[PDB]
């Protein structure tokens, strides 16, 4: 499972946050801002694959905004990129171009879709379309 | 800027 | 009541450390000032901002019984903002989860499938050790419905439960028989992991 | 200023009010908190964590915020004590090895100086069998009488039968309430 | 006036230093 | 963009040419690299306007190491420029000849820079002196052959004393890069005019003036009494520079003078206000000060041996201000200010910053150890920081108590009870250490030491190869002392250390343990519990070497950094 | 020594840069940045950076850091005093010091700059001296730079000949929490802003305890400075030979002595703190002030900040002089007070609420500290003899000065 999945910016800033592991406050806070200096510190051929504490810290931004996935060393490698596209399109999806700031003003909302996508670190909706339909339907609730 | 472009540019 | 869009674009305005780090104690202030006086109209606000502002990196220990109390309240808003904190905000190591377990027993037999799966999600995120042992009758439960949106939750909260605690995998034995026919891609995708993990 | 739209409000009834939900484990607390908001004698989990709940009678909505007697919930009364006017303590009358501990409680309770503006609200749980105190050797026990600088009153009410809640109600109401 | 104390006028030297 | 900006330079309109530098100064100063255009402004360099003169010279300086073949079309326009009425526009051609690093356009220069040398006007005369000191520091061996030195001595001894002083200053930069060779000392009669010019010179001139005299090395009292006196004046001057240059000035000339003599008291006493009115100064100067005040402290002590009020670190004081202030406050502590000492200890204790809480904790430490008079009250403090229960105050607690015993254990037997229980659970190496060293020999008032090394005994073979030996001769203290309840305890720690040791020299000394227990115990009593004599701490003064040469460097990066000038250039 | 000073800004952006020497890279500023970033995460940062072998000395500006990097080992104090030098004439030049004034006056800048230092040795630092010869909207260089007399410029005409003098008296008590004042300094300033006619001599006289005593007349109320440093213009050598301070006043505001010595008198404003504060149930906040100097003397202004819990929320006041008004920002609840009069007894009764969930770390206990300014006030007793104004032409000058009383490292510790 996912360990933990921040979305931070290029600068450094942080616009997204899921940590599935019990951390403490103080260490979370040491663990993401080791995982932004080594993304920020880590060129465009490096394969967007680094271990570090013995999890595969997988890189992938395809904008300003970057993303992060910290795995453990029990599935391939392509599996949590996949999941990270997937996630990407669908929160694209339900958002509709989806930029930086939109990012920080649907901070809930993209919480919310994470959390109805993935809990625990593990894929709980394969479909693109189910999850997005669940998600429409919890919105518009109230 | 480069915040308002997309993720994903679809 | 300051809502989140609005808070968010104060920070942003903030170029100087020092001044973001003032903007956010007189937000946090007024968000415990707020908390003090048991608001609950403008609680979502609130509680959007304590979230924004502990995300920035400010304290938020203050607002830990804002949460709980939110939690069992009867707002769908009010809830979904409850069962964020308690995902962001609460741990394991936090101790204010203990009284979240009657909220969560509560919520877990609640008609509403978002308020049962929010809390299923909610449980598996943050689950501990003292939380599955008075929970997994509840989980193993709902392993043997028939709700495709709410079997996968089942079978994440099952999985979870079986990594907290090893010893509670001995009665998902039989809760899992049976379930390599699910014509639904979610569903049998959580029967395979919760298989794999057993 | 002008307190026009206050003396409107307060005409036809604004007061609310507040109450507590404490006391030992299957002291009939969660009992008695279905009582005065349903009305029936409805079986319950135990409470893990804490109950959320308002009762409206007299024009006041006395909301009673239910409290475990377990020993992981026994310390966590002093989370709901914040911002809480009113506190209900429920007795076990029928629990002698108990009754000790319930009286340790609510000594505990009592002995803190944020709850202080509280008074005392003592109700005499399980009474319905022939073991349970009357209202006066269950406070005579728990010391009620000695509990200084605090209002406290010493009811006895059966979760089954729910009598006495009334009497309690108004009780509560009365010293809470100084009006007309 | 001004805050601070009143300007005041100043002299040349001490007189009575000769 | 490129080609417009181009298109503008090479046009008529000086409007346009004005707007092009304006761009490309802006684009410069942006970050753009515009040094492909330097040929195109070569030809629009000799303008009227000296607000384009002024940008063609930078663009050229910044822009004559990138191209210097390009930069040889500009000797010309510099030769003419050199020879302008203006005593600006000769300024800025005498700097921008000497900032250009070229080493055939210096050459070139050098007729302009001997024929600015003799220049009337001050301030033509200093930008002569700096072209010339700029073009020996380029060339040591062309400002050589042009024969700028004797140029540069006569200037000292000339009027415009701002030109003087720029002169002696670039005559001391030449010396300070030559060899020593043919240095340009000079007799006392140089020394008095420069001190009769030092009052008629500006700021930056003071501090000039005042660095020639400290490579002079006084000979007579009468020449360093008068010296002194000329000093003197300086202490009172707004300049924090210039303060602590006649400061340094002042402390190299006390080398020389005679304690037997008034002038030495003198400038003791004059001394003090002028460390107290440093200590006062800048954030940023505060730390050039508190580094001076350790450097002269170790000459002359009691210089400021009542300034100790001053020595408390200040609420808002930075972090590199604190630390500064404990160490004076550690070096100048004394008996008399023991209790003040204590109390900014004690106080500073309670700050939230773990580095400034370790850093009072080992100056309070320091402070007990160096004077026994406050050894009870180095004691008292180290165990109301134990019951203070903070981790790392316990910490630094434990190793005071650890290090005074080491020192001063005579009578430290009254802390083993208290010391026995106080939180020993925490796991930090040097407290853990510190503890099972102070329970090994003082083994005599706690009847649990047993008991308490069993608890220590459980990871003895995995802790650390300094804790496993600290514990090995805890272990055989205690049996060669009472061995009645330790026989079996000094066995197992034998075989843990004997058989479950890897380490090599843990190893070692387990096995010498052991065969020193087989061999006599009677005299493992005399061998290992022995008696140790005094132990000698570490002298935190410098050595008088180096404390004689850095009175010399005064105010430089080698005094900030406590290092020698050699040892810290590159 | 500095190879080359240069102006960054908060994003690591150097604003301006200007190289005097050449012998250190311009690339070096880039790393200045990562270097300050990794000192300030592991509290090792200092204002004097070090890269390797070359030395990149800055100051905390306004909003840039003022780097100047150095390869030798050239005068720290003498960097040091060129930078503050610099941003004296940037202050005065420029109103503001950010960002905004970096960029726009780059073209005056970059010359000023250039005609400041040459080589890495200063030359030009009088800020009415730059302006003469430098201005943002050239002649030859004045002639008061190279002439003896830097600091006052001749033919300067004016209608009248006035000069306001100021008395500044800055209180600072470092009272400790057991109620002992530990450092009771108090800092005189004699600042004067001379315009007049001319380059008059000022002929400074105090009742200075020195002079007094070499006078003969040391019986009256004399103030003994125990550090007084001149300003540029005095004349070191009349004060060291009879103490006579005499010296061309310089044409504006200019600081011409300033006195600083030892305080053995009782503090202005005495300032009692109660915390009353519960478990984690409330706060209490007995503040009681007490106006310690004379009853004719009024504390305009005064402000006793008294720091407040940082978690601290709905809090109460309960005063009777002055109002109380608690700012987040701050995390602390200053009594202001708009008019002390001496002698006047302020009491506070603070109360206010806690969070259930204690804090994770502690917060520390800052000290209390006091804005009181009492104007028309010489607690020191320093009374100025005379000011001798002798100009060549002949005038009658009509100087003035106030004495203004205020606080300054006036901090009570915490209980
Ligand atoms: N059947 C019955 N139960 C009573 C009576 N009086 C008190 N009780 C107690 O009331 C309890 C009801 O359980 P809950 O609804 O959970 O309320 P509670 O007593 O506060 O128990 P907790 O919520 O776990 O603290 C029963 O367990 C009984 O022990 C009574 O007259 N009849
Ligand atoms: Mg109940």
């Amino acid at each position: 499972m996912i360990h933990f999945i921040l979305l931070f910016s290029r600068q450094g800033k942080l616009r997204l946050q899921k940590w599935y592991i019990t951390l403490p406050d103080k260490e979370r806070k040491k663990i993401t801002r080791e995982i932004v200096q080594i993304i920020l510190s880590r060129g465009h051929r490096t394969s967007s694959f680094v271990d570090w504490k013995e999890l595969k810290l997988v890189y992938k931004r395809y904008a300003s905004l970057y993303f992060c996935c910290a795995i453990e060393n029990q599935d391939n490698e392509l599996l949590t990129l996949e999941i990270v596209h997937r996630y990407v399109e669908l929160l694209d999806k339900y958002f509709g171009n989806v930029c930086e700031l939109d990012i920080i003003f649907n901070f809930e909302k993209a919480y919310f879709i994470l959390d109805e996508f993935i809990i625990g670190g593990e894929i709980q909706e394969t479909s693109k379309k189910i999850a997005v339909k669940a998600i429409e339907d919890s919105d518009m609730l109230q | 800027k480069g915040e308002n472009t997309s993720l994903l540019h679809p | 009541p300051i809502r989140l869009r609005e808070l968010i674009r104060t920070i942003r305005t903030a170029r100087t450390q020092a001044e973001e780090r003032e903007m956010i104690q007189k937000e946090c202030a007024a968000i415990r000032s707020s908390f003090r006086e048991e608001d609950n109209t403008y609680r979502c606000r609130n509680v959007a901002k304590l979230l924004y502002m502990h995300m920035l990196g400010y304290p938020a220990h203050f607002g830990q019984l804002e949460c709980l109390k939110l939690i069992a309240s009867q707002k769908f808003t009010d809830k979904r903002i409850g069962y964020l904190g308690a995902m962001l905000l609460l741990d394991e190591r936090q101790d204010v989860h203990l009284l979240m377990t009657n909220c969560i027993k509560n919520d877990l037999n609640h008609s509403t499938q978002f308020v049962q799966g929010l809390a299923l999600c909610t449980l598996g995120c943050m689950g501990s050790s003292e939380m599955c042992r008075d929970l997994a009758g509840e989980v193993e439960k709902l392993l043997k419905t028939s709700n495709s949106y709410l079997r996968k939750k089942a079978a994440l909260c099952a999985v979870h439960v079986i990594r907290k605690v090893p010893e509670l995998m001995e009665m998902f034995l039989p809760a899992t028989k049976n379930l390599l026919n699910e014509k639904n891609h979610g569903v049998l995708h959580t029967s395979v992991v919760l298989l794999t993990e057993m | 200023g002008n307190i026009f739209a206050n003396l409107f409000k307060g005409l036809f009834g604004k007061k609310e009010m507040r109450i507590l939900m404490v006391g030992l484990d299957a002291a009939g607390k969660t009992t008695i908190l279905y009582k005065l908001k349903l009305g029936e004698i409805v079986t319950t989990i135990p409470t893990i964590g804490f109950n959320v709940e308002t009762v409206e009678y007299k024009n006041i909505s006395f909301t009673v915020w239910d409290v475990g007697g377990q020993d992981k919930i026994r310390p966590l009364w002093r989370h709901y004590f914040q911002n809480t006017q009113g506190l209900i303590f429920v007795v076990d009358s029928n629990d002698r090895e108990r009754v000790n501990e319930a009286r340790e409680e609510l000594m505990r309770m009592l002995a803190e100086d944020e709850l202080r503006d509280a008074v005392l609200l003592v109700f005499a749980n399980k009474q319905d069998l022939p073991n349970a105190m009357n209202a006066a050797e269950i406070t005579d026990k728990l010391g009620l009488h000695s509990l200084r600088h605090r209002n406290w009153y010493i009811q006895a009410t059966c979760a089954t039968s729910g009598d006495g809640l009334y009497e309690g109600l108004d009780w509560l109401s009365n010293q809470l309430r100084n009006q007309k | 006036d001004r805050k601070g104390g009143s300007y005041s006028q100043a002299a040349g030297s001490d007189s009575a230093q000769s | 963009e490129i080609f417009e900006l181009k298109a503008e330079l090479n046009s008529d309109k000086k409007e346009k040419k004005k707007e092009a530098v304006k761009k490309v100064i802006a684009s410069m100063t942006v970050g753009k690299d515009v040094s492909a255009l330097f040929p195109d402004v070569v030809n629009c360099m000799q303008t009227d306007n000296l607000e384009l003169k002024k940008l063609v010279y930078l663009y050229l300086m910044n822009y004559a190491k990138s191209q210097p073949d390009m930069a040889i079309m500009a000797v010309n326009t510099f030769v003419k420029d050199c020879e302008d009425p203006n005593p600006l526009i000769r300024a800025l051609a005498v700097r921008t000849m000497g900032c250009i690093r070229v080493d055939k356009i210096t050459e070139y220069l050098c007729e302009p820079l001997r024929k600015c040398l003799k220049d009337e006007d001050p301030y033509v005369r200093k930008t002569a002196a700096v072209c010339v000191a700029k073009l020996h520091d380029i060339n040591a061996q062309l400002v050589e052959d042009q024969g700028f030195l004797d140029t540069l001595k006569d200037l000292i001894s000339d009027s415009n004393p701002m030109v003087v002083a720029n002169a002696v200053a670039a005559l001391s930069e030449i010396a300070e890069s030559h060899p020593s060779s043919n240095l340009l000392d000079l007799n006392p009669q140089s020394i008095n005019k420069l001190l009769t010019a030092l009052n008629e010179c500006t700021e930056w001139g003071q501090i000039f003036i005042l660095d020639c005299l400290a490579n002079y090395m006084p000979k007579d009292d009468r020449e360093a009494q008068s010296i002194c006196e000329r000093v003197t004046p300086r202490l009172s001057h707004a300049n924090s520079a210039v303060v602590l240059s006649a400061v340094k000035v002042l402390m190299k000339f006390m080398e020389m003078l005679s304690k037997d003599l008034d002038y030495y008291g003198t400038l003791l006493k004059k001394l003090a206000p002028p460390l107290v009115t440093l200590l006062s100064a800048e954030p940023e100067l505060q730390y050039v000060a508190l580094r001076n005040i350790n450097l002269i402290v170790q000459k002359r002590p009691e210089i400021l041996k009542h300034e100790m009020k001053v020595f408390f670190v200040k609420y808002n004081d930075p972090i590199y201000v604190k630390l500064e202030k404990l160490d004076i406050m550690i070096r100048l502590a004394s008996q008399a200010n023991i209790a003040q000492v204590l109390a900014e200890l004690r106080e500073y204790a309670t700050e939230v910053d773990v580095d400034f809480v370790r850093k009072a904790v080992r100056a309070i430490g320091r402070c007990a150890i160096k004077v026994e008079q406050s050894a009870e009250r180095c004691v008292s403090t180290l165990l109301d920081l134990i019951q203070t229960k903070v981790n790392y105050v316990v910490q630094e607690a434990i190793v005071v108590i650890k290090d005074i015993f080491r020192k001063y254990p005579n009578k430290y037997e009254s802390v083993i009870a208290t010391l026995c229980e106080n939180l020993d659970s925490l796991d930090e190496p040097e407290a853990r250490a510190a503890m099972i060293w102070i329970v090994g020999e003082y083994a005599e008032r706690i009847d649990n030491a047993d008991e308490l090394l069993e608890s220590f005994l459980e990871g003895f073979h995995d802790k650390s190869t300094q804790v496993q030996l600290q514990l090995l001769t805890a272990i055989v203290k205690l049996f060669l002392k009472k061995p009645t309840e330790t026989q079996e305890l000094v066995q197992q720690v034998l075989s843990l250390a004997t058989q479950d040791s890897d380490n090599p020299d843990l190893r070692d000394r387990g096995y010498i343990y052991w065969r020193l227990l087989s061999t006599d115990p009677v005299a493992a009593k005399e061998v290992v519990l022995a008696e140790k004599p005094l132990i000698s701490e570490e002298t935190d003064l410098i050595e008088p070497t180096l404390l004689d040469e850095l009175i010399c460097y005064i105010g430089t990066l080698a005094s900030v950094y406590h290092k020698p000038p050699s040892a810290f250039v590159e | 020594s500095a190879s080359a000073v240069y102006v960054l800004d908060l994003k690591g952006k150097v604003l301006i840069c200007r190289n005097y020497r050449g012998d250190v890279d311009m690339s070096e500023v880039e790393h200045f940045m990562p270097i300050l970033m990794e000192k300030e995460e592991e509290g090792m940062l200092s204002p004097i950076l070090a890269h390797g072998g070359v030395r990149f000395m800055w100051i905390k500006h306004n909003n840039l850091y003022l780097v100047a990097t150095s390869k030798k080992n050239a005068c720290v104090s003498l960097v040091f005093s060129f930078l503050y030098k610099v941003v004296q004439v940037f202050s005065e030049y420029f109103k503001e010091l950010e960002e905004e004034s970096i960029r726009d006056n780059f073209v005056i800048i970059y010359e000023l700059l250039d005609e400041l230092m040459d080589f890495g040795y200063p030359q030009t630092t009088d800020s009415k001296i730059l302006q003469e010869y430098i201005t943002q909207e050239a002649p030859r260089p004045p002639a008061t730079v190279t002439n003896a007399v830097s600091w006052r410029s001749e033919g300067i005409k004016y209608r009248k000949n006035e000069v306001f003098l100021d008395v500044i008296e800055a209180v600072n008590l470092l009272v400790s929490a057991n109620g002992n004042v530990l450092r009771s300094e108090i800092v005189g300033s004699i600042k004067m802003r001379v315009f007049l006619s001319g380059m008059p001599e000022l002929r400074l006289g105090l009742n200075d305890k020195v002079l007094f005593d070499n006078t003969g007349r040391g019986k009256s109320k004399s103030v003994e400075l125990e550090d007084v440093k001149f300003h540029q213009c005095v004349r070191l050598s009349r004060f060291e030979n009879d103490r006579t301070i005499s010296f061309i006043p310089p044409d504006g505001e200019f600081e011409l002595m300033s006195y600083r010595l030892n305080t053995h008198v009782k503090p202005l404003i005495w300032i009692e703190s109660v915390i009353e504060k519960h478990s984690h149930s409330r706060i209490e906040y007995m503040v009681k002030a007490k106006s310690q100097f004379k009853r004719r003397s009024t504390a305009n202004n005064v402000e006793i900040h008294i720091p407040v819990p940082n978690d601290a929320d709905s809090p109460k006041f309960k005063t009777t002089v002055g109002s109380v008004k608690w700012v987040p920002e701050n995390s602390e609840i200053v009594w202001s007070v708009k008019s002390f009069p001496g002698g006047k007894e302020y009491l506070m009764r603070a109360h206010f609420g806690l969070p259930s969930v204690e804090a994770e770390d502690k917060e520390g206990k800052p000290p209390i500290s006091v804005k009181f300014e009492i104007p028309y006030f010489t607690t020191s007793g320093i009374q100025v003899r005379y000011l001798k104004i002798i100009e060549k032409s002949g005038y009658q000058a009509l100087p003035w000065v106030r004495y203004i009383t205020q606080n300054g490292d006036y901090q009570l510790r915490t209980q």
